[PDB]
């Protein structure tokens, strides 16, 4: 990507992409 | 410093790749 802000569940998002199927590990839902 | 840089700032998808297991 370039210049954007992640946070929240759209963190598992960048990653579902980049692995997805290789099971990430961001944090969790607070 | 996972999403605090991301949600406190900007980041790129290269140093979120190593969030994966």
């Amino acid at each position: 990507f370039v210049n954007q802000h992640l946070c929240g569940s759209d963190l598992v998002e960048a990653l579902y992409l980049v692995c997805g199927e290789r099971g990430f590990f961001y944090t969790k839902p607070t | 410093g996972l999403l605090e840089q991301c949600c406190h700032s900007i980041c790129s998808l290269y140093q979120l790749e190593n969030y994966c297991n």
